DNA sequence: GCCGCGTCAGA
């Protein structure tokens, strides 16, 4: 029942009785969808006008100053990007698209009101506007050769919000929020007086605003309190409040008051605030299209506030999802573009002031400098923008879906506590509550749920199924958060009689958004899926319901930190969410059209597509694999093809898995037999014990790639040389170094070995007389140059997979450098030309097959089109400035070195289970020592039972029993296939193994005998089982599976100690306990330091291990030392150890000498503090007191 | 005795891709490690040369039948070739025992192409023993699972001698 | 972390740099005494 | 805390302060008047 | 801040074989920390005549260097510290022994004072250069020196988790066992019998014990006679030092009992005897626990048989209250309070029922069937007190029941679901708010405690003892602080 | 060490530490480190504690030693 | 003599 090539190769058992009403929506849709609306217009969507085009149209007309010049926008043209994303990243250039717009200017006599501009400037031209960054189909941005992801931002929606502080009774408040600009506020008072403020200022009556414009007793109390006599007086008072100590002006105040709230550019609602305000007052008379504030709107807001004080109405909830909206990265890009456009418009108005030309074209006035800088500044320095995590494919999906309220317009980390961190009732359908940072940012990540979707207004919506006449309809609809509160929704778990009618009279459902017991008749909707509430990352964990929420959150955060192994192993127990996660992430290749593989090699895939069952196409497509691609986490990424020659394939099938993917399924862990008994105190707490077979079998070995860059710069004294000709260096050390001075590719480098050699000149050596005598005795000259070669840090071992060199610009290349560059270009073009010919040769063979079928004009230009791309590829390599980059002026040359070193799990490493149980390996034991079953198979890992009782992670025990059942099922299949390997009996054995339990009915009959033999070989290690997160198989089904395996109906089994061979009293549960390794190696954490460089300002040691590191001494540690009374330890550590320059040298000499002496005259930091005080008028000095 | 060193005809490092080969160089090394070898008592160390021009799938049996060298895993395939090509490599075989991961010498490499390969010397996959009493005497039953490189009775005698 | 903390003093000899100079200076004086009775040592000190 | 206000009050008063404390000694890198430090002083007084 | 050189940060390992005063240090870290001392020793040895020559030899990691490092660090103390130094006990001094690997190893008993666990926690090591500092740290900063908490007399070196569980399992007795009623003259004879394995550890035997005992007045008297004891208690007899009565060992040996025994040994025997006894107990517990091979299984937890009937009765009561409210006879607030009380009572009854079945096992022994204490692993762990608590057992085999909202008012609907049977999506969502609120509270509270401790240190920082007697006769009146109920 | 044996002769645990430090400094300045005995025996600071435990040195005698130096 | 508005300063 696999129905797919990936499914056909291995068949995974499935569980649960819930039908799949709707398939999961695309995970990356939210990131991809926002960019398209900004850069594209769809008639069906109704997005006729692109946002960028609308922004250009709004500010295009200027009419500077009666110059007979008119600026009109005609059209926008987008230039093709110079380099593809793969080429841009290798070069380090940022993927970008040129933006061009058409401006028409009309000129004429420019007389006083006659024929000013109707007879001139009939000529118009396209003017370059700037460079716009482009988004890949994966929705990621490459900047400076670095991939980046912009997190979505959640911000309070523009509108009118009424809230009352409880400090005083009747203290209601009215707030109006604009999309941009200042927002006015109204505050009630204990006396019942009304006050109006703008953002911040002196308190004043709200009546002043009405005076400027032109059962209620509140107006009477407020009117008498204010002494304002006329609107002019009120306007002068408002101007004085806005600026203090500034004289009022007759026309100055009028322009300022209208400008603050009556300027369209200055103040706009964005069409969201106006829509909310009209709905809140329910008035259609005010124009919805105009986003500017109106006198009627302000009077209505004041009326609503008075009505709330009367007691008719309800206060709004800020925490409510409907009030909060999510802002896409493209909207931020649009805002930056608008700011740049405003600056450009101001420049154009100023630019017209100087004219020195005849029939001047409208190209000189346009300036593109302002727009490019703002967008680049936002992308490079954007707080929301950050490097995407490369640890695993799941991590990349988690980061893109993440929405952060933090950033501009966002609450500060310490500002908001105990309010936004909680989960609202509306959060169930929009944001998964089990996933959040355990750090202070906890409760702000608000990771988006898998089924969560974004409406055009930016409000998240959740799919639901309507119910008619007590009968559930199959129609699926999306409900807004505000709409959802009124309706009552029943959970999908509720059973049906097959007529879509609820059997139970009383069911648990949310009518007010809070779970309650209600009759089936009142229910109006049903949940589309059980896992809809949980996030996509949460669904991966099996037996989620059995696990505690805190432990589940800890496990979910830990799984994303998992590090990929050399061989991917599919988990025996899986929710089945892994296959969707792998397909959605672009780490695997999917065939565009149905075709039969023509040639397969581990560098590219060639496929031929049949036109009869497919739309018209070239008939040949080529897919290029990526081998050992470097990652931000320094994790090797490579793609291996699962396709075979002459293998039928269909669109959407995975030709080959790429990163952390096995057979189209994401695997971050290896299955190991696990026992649950305390051993010798090796795991007293969270410690984990490893048999060592995994270390020997390379079960947990990972490959890390390290890039080292050496650059050459021109100093004032001289230009530094990377040539490997350094005095005082032996030939054997330089023997690995090539004649060019760059280490040979593929050559193992010991720690501290020279990767590149550089010499920098020195002057005014001023050698001391003893040094002079030494030079005279040996006739030794003093070098005027010093060597600063690049060497790998100690404790690091690797081989050089790739070497990159960039030459100088504007300088003719040397024969070795110039010849090397030409040779590299020819090899890339020559390999491409032969490779391009190979594709051309395959097309020619296909034509020969179709020679009877007419190819004379059918593919005449097909070869020509391929030739143009090859020429462009040759041009692109020579299209560079000659250094492959600008290089930054003052940089002579740069070199890039890539080293890949394998890593194997060792003691002190950290392993975290999917259930959230985590441990650090304490020791490695011999295979004989590890406990074994009566069969004698060893137990790879032993776990502590006490920890499971303390934390309710009951899911892990159930998974271990399920894993044991899967292990038992595999052994029976191995016994059946060990002898008499015939398809007919194997089919019966497979029917018993899969159809014995469950209603899945895999229908293995469809698979041919040849497929059956491969499937049996694949299942030898284990039989895959898929469990729904809330639809997991019950204990009875697992017990039946254990019986089929022939194991007793319990997890525990008899075991014998290896050392004495005597069985332990009491049986011990054995489970697969699938495990993953977190990215926390102990190799980089050792941080051993004895003597290190000191901070220049404080003469104190550097920290963090960046250079020599060292451990800072805490103030609390000083308190503990004072409690101990060890003054000698405290005094010595503070002076000689840290800032005593005289003491440190003396201490080092004494330690080398071995003689005992102590000098602690003073600490340098105290002297620096006295100097800082001395600069101020206050004077601090040491003194002697005889009094 | 297991292979400790393998040199490819055209490779500079383990992380490289040969033309028209589905398997990766690291994947080829992994296939090589699982290979089981039986050696003569006095051989101690020997070098094996494999050269094939087959357009099909390369195999351990493809290894040249030199004297002394014995390959138990004929079925295991070293690599698969998509298109016809010339493939050759040299693997060094020496007698060894597992002294633990910490106490392991990396092994010197003289040729630039030489690649270090870890080897599992021990051949006994599983050992099981049981005791039956006949009355005034007992009979010891031991179940031994091996790659088949060494006959079980000889291995039992060697263990008792040690 | 901030850029100012990263900057380190490069104009001042490190203690290991200070220690090696002391051993070399002490060794030379012993050598001069071990050699000429007094005239050669005096001449070497005066000229250098 | 409140360093600026305390410094401003002290400067006008021209206060003369004996360290008389464990914290004052630590800033000057001097032995605190407690634990081993008091014992060393008492032993020194006996030696005199 | 005073960042200091000669300091190292590394991961911490269980290091059980290590002694109470001994710790495990990676060789590379030790070489870097003692590199100047190694250079001095090499110059003294004459292996290197110059500092540069010594550095070059050290760079190549010559074999002779390791032996010199071992001699230099043979009697040299080191200081281990943690990022949160809440109390002086957190910083302690241990003698380093060179070990392979980059993972630091520390004694398990010292971990409780450190308040750290092997979950990836990292520690920092500092080395004292001065002769006075190194001697002073050994005299007062040594782990052996600190046994009782500074705040309280209770010892901080007591076993915390598994070591207590193994002792509790061995101490337990069985009414019927092989070798029951056997008489053993000495501990060695009982140990030989256990090695044969014919007898049962839980079996009851009579042992004749003669040894000295120390009185409160300090008078020492000889204790002799025949006392019935469990096989495990007889095995534990060898570890106990002379001058300690066999009565303390002759009990269930629960974790509270072990701490009392340690305190009694320290008060009369002295600190050194107490440390030796603690190390012997730690060795015995690890060996016995592995032999017990206690395991945790889904079947071990048992759901109550009458739980369904209690749930139905509670639902019927809730329905009656709803019927009363619909008529308008009862106010909404009173109905809500009554429903909450009924749910709480039903949940408490369900929890009480679950404890009896798991704790009590009935077996058909010869002559009839009688109830005996259960040997279930979960009950032993909860009864032992090494890990877990009654509330966790109630939730796993009981029901979640009332769930507090962010306001903390109990939701009227309650969860009858349990972790073993799993929970509905709506019930899990209701439970999610409480866990999130607790996690948010834990992180925020950390800063307040530190700020309060800093203010207290500032107020009492200068206080110290300078004179033996003030000579004042004025003091305070002390009487029992009765709360009126106890 | 446990310092418990040293405490019987010395009182307060601070005077003992100071006396041990002075004795160790005197022994180091005595030229005891010929380098033929340091390897076979423990460091001098432990040696001073051992002498205090024997009680042969005498705390009062140690104070008299300071005047000699 | 006081209500009620305010600065600062730490979290
Ligand atoms: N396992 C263990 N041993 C302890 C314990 N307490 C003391 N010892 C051992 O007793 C010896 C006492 O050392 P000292 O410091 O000279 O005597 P002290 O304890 O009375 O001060 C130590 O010998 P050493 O010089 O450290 O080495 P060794 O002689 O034990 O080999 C130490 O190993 C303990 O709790 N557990
Ligand atoms: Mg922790």
């Amino acid at each position: 029942m696999s129905y797919s090539y990936a499914e056909k190769k291995r068949i995974r058992k499935e569980f649960g009785v819930l039908p799949h009403i709707l398939d999961v929506p695309y995970l990356l849709s939210i990131q991809t969808e926002s960019y398209k609306k900004f850069l594209t217009v769809d008639a069906a969507k109704g997005r006729l006008h692109s946002g960028l085009e609308i922004v250009l149209k709004q500010s295009f007309p200027v009419e500077s100053k009666n110059g007979q010049y008119e600026l009109h926008y005609v059209d926008y043209q987008i230039g093709e990007p110079t380099f593809d994303e793969t080429e841009c990243q290798v070069r380090g250039a940022t993927y970008d698209a040129p933006l061009n717009v058409k401006l028409r200017l009309v000129v004429y006599n420019k007389d006083a009101l006659p024929n000013e501009k109707i007879v001139e400037d009939i000529r118009e031209e396209y003017v370059y506007m700037g460079d716009i960054p482009l988004m890949t189909t994966n929705g990621t941005f490459i900047i400076n050769g670095t991939e980046r992801v912009v997190v979505s931002q959640l911000h309070r929606s523009p509108g009118a919000f009424f809230s009352k502080d409880d400090s005083e009774e009747g203290a209601f408040s009215a707030r109006i929020i604009p999309y941009r600009g200042s927002w006015l506020d109204f505050e009630f008072d204990s006396k019942g007086i009304i006050w109006a403020r703008i953002d911040r200022k002196r308190k004043f009556c709200a009546t002043v605003i009405l005076k400027a414009l032109g059962r209620g007793r509140y107006i009477s109390d407020t009117l008498k309190y204010d002494l304002t006599r006329n609107t002019d007086e009120a306007l002068v008072e408002i101007y004085k409040v806005l600026r203090p100590g500034d004289p009022p002006a007759a026309a100055s105040v009028k322009a300022l008051f209208e400008g603050l709230f009556f300027i369209e550019s200055r103040y706009s609602l964005s069409d969201i605030g106006r829509m909310k305000l009209n709905a809140r007052l329910g008035s259609d008379k005010v124009s919805k299209d105009i986003y500017t504030l109106e006198n009627s709107d302000i009077v209505g807001v004041i009326e609503e506030l008075i009505n709330i004080r009367d007691g008719k109405g309800k206060v709004d909830d800020i925490d409510h999802l409907g009030n909060r909206r999510v802002r896409s990265v493209g909207e931020m890009v649009e805002n930056q573009f608008r700011i740049g456009l405003y600056r450009v418009e101001k420049g154009i108005r100023e630019s017209m002031s100087l004219v020195h030309k005849d029939k001047l074209m409208p190209k000189d006035i346009v300036n593109s400098k302002p727009i490019t800088a703002a967008i680049k500044e936002f992308f490079t320095s954007g707080a929301l923008s950050q490097f995407m995590d490369q640890d695993n494919p799941l991590s990349e999906v988690t980061h893109k879906r993440r929405i952060s309220a933090l950033g501009p317009g966002g609450l500060s980390r310490d500002r908001a506590g105990f309010e936004v961190r909680d989960v609202h009732a509306t959060h169930y359908g929009r944001l998964c509550p089990i996933e959040t940072p355990e750090g202070p940012n906890i409760g702000l990540i608000n990771s988006l749920a898998s089924y969560a979707r974004v409406n055009d207004y930016g409000f998240l919506e959740a799919p639901y199924r309507k119910v008619v006449d007590g009968k559930v309809t199959d129609e699926i609809e999306y409900l807004s958060a505000i709409d959802e509160d009124n309706y009552v929704i029943a959970q999908a778990s509720t059973k049906l009689d097959e007529n879509n009618h609820f059997v139970e009279d009383i069911i648990q459902c949310r009518s007010g958004g809070e779970a309650i017991f209600t009759e089936s008749s009142r229910v109006q909707y049903m949940d589309v899926s059980a896992k809809q509430m949980v996030s996509a990352a949460a669904a991966l964990i099996p037996f989620l319901e059995h696990d505690d929420a805190n432990r589940v959150l800890m496990g979910a955060n830990m799984q994303r930190q998992a590090v990929p192994t050399l061989k991917s192993e599919k988990p025996l127990v899986g929710t089945g969410m892994e296959k969707i996660v792998a397909r959605d992430s672009g780490n695997c290749i999917i065939a565009r059209n149905v075709g039969e593989v023509a040639e397969v090699d581990s560098n590219r895939i060639v496929i031929k597509v049949d036109t009869e069952k497919s739309q018209t196409s070239n008939l040949v497509d080529i897919y290029s694999l990526t081998k050992f691609k470097r990652s931000n986490k320094n994790t090797c990424i490579n793609q291996r093809p699962i396709v075979n020659v002459g293998d039928k394939v269909e669109a959407g099938d995975i030709l080959a898995d790429g990163f952390a993917t096995d057979f189209g399924e994401l695997s971050l862990g290896h299955n190991l037999m696990v026992a649950f008994m305390p051993w010798n105190g090796y795991n007293f707490e969270d410690s984990i014990l490893l048999s060592e077979r995994i270390v020997k079998d390379d079960k947990y070995t990972s490959i890390h790639i390290e890039e080292f860059t050496c650059v050459a710069r021109d100093t004032k004294l001289g230009p530094e040389e990377i040539t490997a000709d350094i005095p005082n260096v032996s030939e054997s050390s330089l023997a690995k170094l090539d004649e060019s001075g760059i280490v040979h590719i593929g050559a193992n480098v010991e720690a501290g070995d020279i990767l590149v050699a550089k010499i920098t000149p020195k002057a005014e050596q001023q050698l001391t007389p003893e040094e002079r005598l030494l030079r005279a005795i040996f006739n030794e000259k003093a070098s005027n140059v010093v060597d600063s070669s690049l060497r790998m840090p100690s404790g690091t071992s690797g081989t050089v997979i790739n070497v990159q060199v960039f030459e100088n610009d504007k300088g003719g290349k040397s024969k070795r450098a110039l010849k090397i560059e030409k040779e590299l270009i020819d090899k890339a073009r020559k390999d491409f030309d032969e490779e391009f010919a190979v594709i051309e040769s395959v097309v020619k063979s296909s034509i020969e097959q179709e020679v009877v079928g007419e190819k004379v004009q059918n593919a005449r230009e097909y070869y020509e089109e391929a030739k143009i791309a090859i020429d462009a590829k040759f041009e692109a390599k020579k299209k560079s400035i000659t250094q492959s980059n600008e290089l930054s002026p003052g940089v002579l040359k740069t070199v890039k070195v890539f080293v890949a070193i394998k890593k194997r799990i060792q003691p002190g490493d950290k392993m975290a289970g999917r259930h959230g149980n985590k441990g650090v390996v304490s020791r490695v034991l011999p295979v004989e020592d590890m406990p074994y079953m009566e069969d004698g198979t060893p137990v790879d890992v032993c776990l502590n039972p006490l920890g499971i009782p303390s934390r309710m992670n009951i899911g892990q025990i159930l998974e271990a029993h399920l894993g044991l059942a899967s292990y038992g099922l595999g052994k029976k299949i191995e016994k059946t296939l060990e002898k008499t390997r015939k398809a007919a009996e194997l089919r019966k054995t497979l029917e018993e193994v899969y159809n014995s339990v469950g209603d899945k009915k895999v229908n293995l009959e469809a698979l041919n005998d040849e497929e059956i033999l491969t499937l049996c070989d694949n299942l030898k290690g284990g039989v895959p089982i898929a469990t729904p997160v809330f639809d997991g198989a019950k204990e009875e089904d697992i017990k039946s599976l254990l019986k089929i395996g022939g194991f007793a109906t319990n997890g525990q089994m008899k075991l014998f100690d290896g050392r004495t061979g005597k069985p332990f009293d009491r049986h011990v549960t054995v489970g697969y306990m699938y495990m993953l390794k977190l990215d926390h190696l102990v190799d980089d954490k050792m941080h051993a330091r004895s003597t290190g460089s000191y901070s220049l300002v404080t003469q104190q040691p550097l920290g963090g291990k960046a250079q020599f590191g060292g451990q800072r001494f805490g103030e609390m540690e000083v308190w503990a030392l004072q409690a101990y009374g060890a003054a000698y330890t405290l005094r010595e550590m503070l002076t000689v150890k840290s800032d005593d320059i005289a003491g440190r040298s003396k201490m080092y000499k004494n330690i080398v000498d071995g003689k005992l002496t102590m000098n602690v005259d003073v600490p340098e930091s105290f002297n620096v503090l006295r100097n800082e005080v001395r600069a101020l008028g206050i004077d601090m000095d040491f003194d002697y007191s005889s009094e | 005795a297991s292979i400790i060193k393998v040199n490819i005809a055209n490779v500079l490092h383990e992380y490289s891709t040969l033309e028209d080969v589905k398997e990766d160089v690291v994947e080829i090394v992994s296939n090589l490690k699982k290979v089981a070898i039986k050696l003569d008592t006095g051989i101690d160390r020997l070098d094996l040369e494999l050269s094939v021009n087959k357009s099909g799938v390369v195999s351990a049996g493809d290894f040249k039948t030199t004297q002394g060298v014995e390959i138990i895993n004929k079925d295991q395939p070293i690599a698969t070739l998509t298109n016809q090509r010339a493939f050759s490599l040299t693997a060094t075989v020496s007698v060894g025992r597992n002294v633990g991961i910490l106490s392991a010498i990396p092994t010197e490499l003289e040729r630039v192409g030489d690649i270090a390969v870890d080897a599992d010397f021990n051949p006994i996959k599983r050992v099981a023993f049981e005791v039956f009493d006949n009355g005034d005497s007992e009979t010891l039953e031991v179940f031994v699972k091996t790659n088949g490189t060494i006959e079980p009775l000889a291995a039992v005698t060697k263990a008792l001698e040690y | 972390s901030t850029v100012g903390d990263f900057i380190e003093d490069k104009n001042n000899y490190s203690p290991i740099e200070a220690a090696n100079l002391e051993n070399l200076r002490e060794a030379i004086k012993e050598l001069i005494e071990t050699g000429l009775t007094e005239r050669e040592a005096k001449v070497l000190m005066m000229r250098f | 805390q409140e360093t600026t206000r305390v410094l401003t009050e002290a400067s006008i008063n021209s206060q003369i302060d004996n360290l008389r404390g464990l914290k004052e000694n630590v800033l000057i890198g001097r032995l605190i008047p407690a634990g081993t430090g008091l014992a060393v002083r008492k032993e020194s007084a006996k030696i005199e | 801040g005073k960042r200091v050189d000669y300091s190292g940060r590394s991961v911490i390992t269980v290091g059980p074989s290590l002694r109470l005063h001994e710790c495990g240090l990676p060789k590379k870290m030790a070489l870097e920390l003692f590199k100047p001392f190694v250079y001095s020793k090499l110059r003294l040895g004459g292996h290197a005549t110059t500092i540069k020559q010594a550095k070059r030899m050290v760079e190549l990691e010559e074999a002779v260097v390791w032996d010199i490092l071992e001699t230099v660090i043979n009697e040299h103390p080191v200081l281990l510290n943690r990022a949160p130094t809440l109390h002086r006990l957190g910083i302690q001094a241990f003698e380093p022994r060179l070990i392979e690997g980059k993972a630091i190893q520390l004694h398990p008993l010292v971990c409780a004072a450190f308040n750290a666990d092997f979950d990836g926690d990292q520690m920092a090591v500092h080395v004292p250069l001065t002769v006075e500092s190194q001697l002073e740290a050994r005299v007062l900063m040594m782990s052996t020196n600190n046994i009782l908490s500074p705040a309280s007399g209770q010892p901080i070196i007591t076993p915390t988790q598994d070591i207590v569980l193994g002792l509790y399992y061995i101490t337990r007795e069985k009414e019927g066992a092989r070798g029951e009623g056997k008489l053993f003259s000495s501990y060695e004879d009982v140990s030989r019998a256990y090695n044969s394995g014919t007898i049962d550890i839980h079996a009851k035997i009579k042992l004749r014990i003669d040894r000295q005992v120390f009185d409160t007045k300090g008078n020492t008297y000889n204790e002799k006679g025949v006392v019935n004891t469990t096989v495990g208690r007889a095995l534990l007899l060898n570890i106990l030092p002379e001058g300690l009565s066999f009565s303390l060992l002759n009990k269930v040996l629960v974790k509270k009992e072990i701490s009392k025994i340690i305190n009694q040994a320290f008060r009369v025997l002295g600190g050194k005897a107490t440390v030796v006894l603690a190390d012997k107990l730690m060795y015995a517990g690890f060996k016995y626990s592995t032999l017990s091979g206690v395991s945790v299984g889904v079947d071990d937890m048992t759901i109550p048989d009458n739980k369904e009937a209690k749930i139905e009765e509670a639902e019927k009561e809730i329905k009656q209250i709803t019927e009363q409210y619909q008529s308008s006879l009862i106010t909404e607030n009173e109905r809500y309070n009554n429903i909450i009380n009924i749910w709480s009572k039903t949940s408490d009854e369900v929890g009480a029922s679950m404890m009896d079945a798991i704790s009590k096992d009935t077996v058909s022994i010869n002559g009839e069937k009688k109830e005996i204490e259960s040997f279930n692993s979960v009950y032993m762990m909860a009864k032992s007190g090494a890990r877990g608590s009654y509330n966790q057992m109630r939730q796993l085999a009981g029901m979640r029941g009332l769930m507090a909202k962010p306001d903390g008012t109990m939701i009227e609907t309650a969860i009858t679901a349990n972790f073993r049977e799993g929970l509905s999506v709506l019930q899990y969502f209701t439970s999610t708010h409480g866990a999130r609120k607790g996690l948010a509270d834990t992180a925020l509270k950390t800063a307040n405690a530190g700020y309060l401790t800093r203010r207290l240190v500032d107020v009492a920082q200068d206080l110290v003892v300078i004179e033996e007697d003030c000579g004042t006769d004025d003091g305070l009146m002390f009487s029992a602080i009765v709360e009126d109920g106890e | 060490v446990t310092v418990e044996d040293c405490l019987d002769k010395v009182e307060t645990r601070f005077d003992l530490v100071v006396l041990a430090s002075m004795r160790a400094n005197k022994i180091l300045k005595n030229g005891y480190s010929e380098s033929m005995e340091n390897e076979k025996k423990e460091k001098a600071t432990v040696v001073a504690l051992r002498e205090i435990a024997e009680s042969e040195i005498t705390s009062e005698q140690i104070l008299r030693n300071e005047i000699e130096g």
